[PDB]
């Protein structure tokens, strides 16, 4: 059915892209149109040689709806690159910063935030904006500490974090060590969890903030004092002292 | 043939013509979908015979359309367009045989398809007589046998070596040669002989 | 009657430019461009257009799971795969071939135009591995059938395999669009076509007496001066000659008596354009009128009009003389007296108008339309550095 569509949509499409992009200011009706129309085209994976014709462009559309009514559009441009379309340039598009910044302004806001949660499972496929967007996905986790979609959020911000480069990972577990020693909130108990796990990636290999990592381990057993999910984060917490050992071998 | 007494004519024998063209076509079809995977499968099998059974049916026809042998009709079908169909069945007969041959399962299909060879060349038997000595039909007809001349070779190997296979196969060096005389032969030491 | 392999034909299309049949063709260029472009028909008669640039040869014919199978092994072609001759049907799927260069009609993957986006170009490539240069054919009537013979005359639907896009007429420019657009096939040189040492129309050839007739050489006036030479100045280029009847539809078939000729010199690209006013001349392709350039061959000195088809195998090239006659003014080529011996058309002729006829070779005209299309190419080269 895919390829009978694509070739009926080749013999009538009917600047489309550009001028698409006009009528924000002023008729949403054609702007979602054209979001469907787009949503449509992006439900389809011999094939590659149509793939091709469904290659045959749309990046002008893809950045003008990535920071850009509004959540529909850029969820459909982002079903439409990931199907039909490398790590830095994938990660060139950095879309979710309007979204991480307004994450936290506590209701189409409260349509497009758990809209573009499974939106950032999609990039799960060294230099200062990966950094960055480190920290913005730990502003919006920290926005998250809808639930149930924000668990499946904080698995692909642990998968993105256990992906990589390790120096902009610490300036982020920097961030992680300020935050999550404060809750030790669930959701940072496990963020913390697995950004253990990822310090005991980065142990062997990476062996300033060695001293708040290790401030940070004794701060977590001094917190482990105090006596569900936070057993599951002390029994993680072991991995944490182990990483210390091993590496250093709503504001 | 013409309905003299209507008014408007139909020619009935030129629409089952351009019928069995179609039918030929997707049959045609049908072998290039099988010609890569070879092992011809039972849906496949089912739903093909039923289509040669069809074919048969439609060669029934076209022999009784001219067996009686009036000429006009000879003079219609044999300026019609079928000779196209003609070739392309031939090819689906050379390059089916093959693979036919060489699976165990497929025999059911070979005696469909070997009978519907069988109708074919009685249908062209059938209009094949017509000729004073030459006749135009008769140009037509080594033409376009002419013009289907590569796959001959295929039709022709594959009778002969069915053909000489069964005169051989009582010859000097093979009723003896098993131990039993009954054929329980080696096939290796078949193959030497 | 119909249409087979080896039956080299051309593409036309008859565009409607400013309400005016203008009936041009696809010009494959090839030696110095990759593109393809068009070529007016519409002023046949006085801006003679080339036939040479524009012709491809119908180089294969299958159906499109034969074509996918020919996909799936990944040469030899599969013994031919098909005849044959293999009579074309509607809804094969074709190999086109530009005769004078050798390349294949592809699809681009490139936006050399406008662009006017996802819709490709047209392209010639060397080789026919990988899908872009196949074309799938329909009948752009439903009055006519898919599966049935191509007739002579059909304009059709052209649309690739790889790109899948329909063969379009831009503005003016060709390309892989999703809009249609006629196609007429005319068969131009068909076939087989026919038989060796026979005149054939559409042809570079010598000019022989019996001696050539020549060019002056280089450095020379725009060459305009046209004489005789003894010797080996058939090994040289400047003696070529390239025949042209009136007939755009069996433009390469036989040579018959009595029948038009544009004589287009080769090498210069120019026509020998008979100004009677004054003597038998060379001038551009834009002035050459019939009555100004266009003759006649009789077989004697003392002195038909269209057949659709090859015709007879009339003239050979041995033991054959033919004797010029223009239509305008019934003119007789003969000579006039370090042999720059000017050749001159005049009312009756000597004895020593006895011509001898040679034809030339493949490897001859693939150097020498390559020759003019290189000084074509730097004589912009040389103005655009004046400048």
């Amino acid at each position: 059915n895919a390829n009978v569509v694509v070739r009926l949509l080749i013999r009538r499409p009917e600047g489309l892209l550009a001028a698409m992009e006009e009528a924000i200011k002023i008729g949403n009706a054609i702007m979602t149109f054209y979001a469907a129309l787009i949503d449509l085209l992006g439900r389809c994976a011999e094939a590659i040689r149509i793939r091709s014709i469904l290659r045959s462009g749309d990046l002008v559309g893809v950045i003008s709806i990535a920071f850009q009514f509004c959540p529909d559009h850029k969820a459909a441009m982002v079903l439409f690159l990931d199907r039909v379309y490398v790590q830095d340039f994938l990660l060139h598009l950095l879309g979710f910063l309007p979204d991480l910044r307004a994450a936290a302004s506590l209701t189409d806001m409260a349509l497009a935030l758990n809209r573009y949660l499974c939106t950032a499972v999609l990039p799960l496929l060294p230099l200062f904006a990966g950094t960055e967007h480190h920290a913005s996905l730990i502003d919006s986790l920290l926005h998250t500490v809808k639930g149930c979609s924000l668990t499946k959020a904080q698995r692909d911000s642990i998968e993105v974090c256990l992906l990589s480069r390790p120096s902009m990972m610490q300036h982020l577990l920097r961030r992680l060590v300020f935050d999550v020693p404060l809750l030790n909130k669930m959701p940072l108990k496990l963020l913390t969890n697995h950004y253990e796990r990822c310090w005991k990636y980065y142990c062997l290999p990476g062996g300033a903030s060695e001293e708040e990592l290790h401030l940070s381990r004794k701060l977590f057993w001094g917190i482990f004092d105090a006596l569900y999910e936070q057993e599951l984060f002390k029994l993680a917490l072991p991995c944490l002292s182990a990483v210390a050992g091993a590496l250093p071998p709503n504001f | 043939r013409t309905q003299t007494g209507n008014n408007t004519t139909v020619n009935i024998i030129i629409s089952t013509v351009d019928y069995l063209l179609r039918v030929q076509e997707s049959i045609s079809d049908f072998y290039w979908y099988y010609s890569g995977k070879d092992v011809i499968d039972e849906q496949g099998q089912r739903n093909f015979s039923k289509a040669i059974q069809v074919a048969k049916q439609v060669f029934n026809t076209l022999t009784e359309y001219i067996q009686g042998p009036c000429t006009g009709n000879q003079q219609s079908l044999a300026h019609s367009r079928l000779w196209d169909a003609v070739v392309g069945f031939l090819h689906v007969f050379a390059h089916m045989q093959m693979k036919l041959s060489q699976d165990s399962s497929q025999i059911e299909l070979l005696k469909e398809l070997m009978d519907l060879q069988k109708d074919m060349v009685v249908m062209l038997l059938s209009m094949l007589e017509g000729n004073v000595v030459n006749g135009t039909i008769g140009k037509q007809m080594v033409d376009m046998l002419v013009e289907s001349s590569n796959n001959v070779e295929m039709i022709l190997k594959f009778f002969d070596m069915f053909l000489k296979l069964k005169d051989l196969t009582s010859s000097d060096t093979f009723k003896e040669y098993d131990p039993d005389g009954k054929g329980v032969i080696s096939k290796r030491d078949f193959h030497k002989a | 009657q119909f249409l087979r392999t080896d039956d080299e034909v051309v593409l036309q299309c008859t565009a409607t430019i400013h309400k005016e049949q203008q009936k041009l063709c696809l010009a494959a260029e090839g030696f110095g461009n990759r593109l393809c472009f068009l070529e007016s028909t519409s002023n046949s008669k006085n801006v003679p257009p080339d036939l040479s640039i524009c012709t491809f040869v119908l180089e294969q014919s299958l159906s499109v799971r034969a074509l996918q199978e020919m996909l799936a092994n990944t040469f030899m072609m599969k013994t031919a795969q098909g005849g044959g001759h293999r009579t074309l049907l509607y809804g094969h799927a074709i190999l086109l071939r530009h005769s004078y260069s050798g390349m294949y009609l592809c699809c681009l993957s490139t936006s050399r135009s406008s662009t006017d986006k996802l819709a490709f170009d047209v392209g010639l490539q060397e080789d026919t591995t990988g899908e872009a240069c196949w074309w799938t054919i329909h009948p752009a009537s439903k009055q006519r059938s898919e599966g049935e013979k191509v007739r002579v005359g059909d304009d059709l639907i052209l649309v690739s395999v790889s790109s899948e896009r329909y063969l379009h007429l831009s503005y003016l420019h060709v390309d892989a669009a999703f809009q249609q657009t006629l196609w007429s096939v005319a068969p131009i040189s068909s076939g087989s076509e026919a038989a060796q040492g026979y005149l054939i129309g559409g042809d570079v050839l010598r000019l022989l007496h019996g001696e050539c007739l020549t060019v002056p050489s280089g450095e020379h006036e725009q060459r305009r001066t046209v004489h005789y030479e003894g010797g080996a100045v058939s090994v040289h280029a400047r003696s070529l000659w390239r025949l042209e009847t009136l007939r755009v539809a069996w433009s390469g078939s036989h040579i018959r008596w009595g029948q038009p000729f544009r004589l287009r010199h080769v090498t210069t690209g120019k026509y020998l354009s008979l100004m009677e006013d004054k003597s038998l001349l060379l001038m551009d392709k834009e002035k050459a009128d019939v009555k100004s350039t266009a003759f006649t061959f009789r077989s004697s000195k003392e002195k038909r009009k269209e057949v659709d088809g090859m015709g007879t195998s009339e003239i050979k090239y041995g033991d054959s003389v033919c004797f010029i006659q223009h239509i305008g003014t019934g003119l007789w080529l003969t000579y006039q007296s370090s042999i720059q011996r000017k050749a001159i058309m005049h009312h009756e002729g000597h004895m020593d108008d006895g011509l001898n006829l040679s034809r030339s070779q493949h490897e001859e005209s693939r150097t020498a339309r390559v020759i003019r299309s290189t000084v074509f190419l730097f004589n912009r080269f040389i103005r655009g550095l004046d400048a």
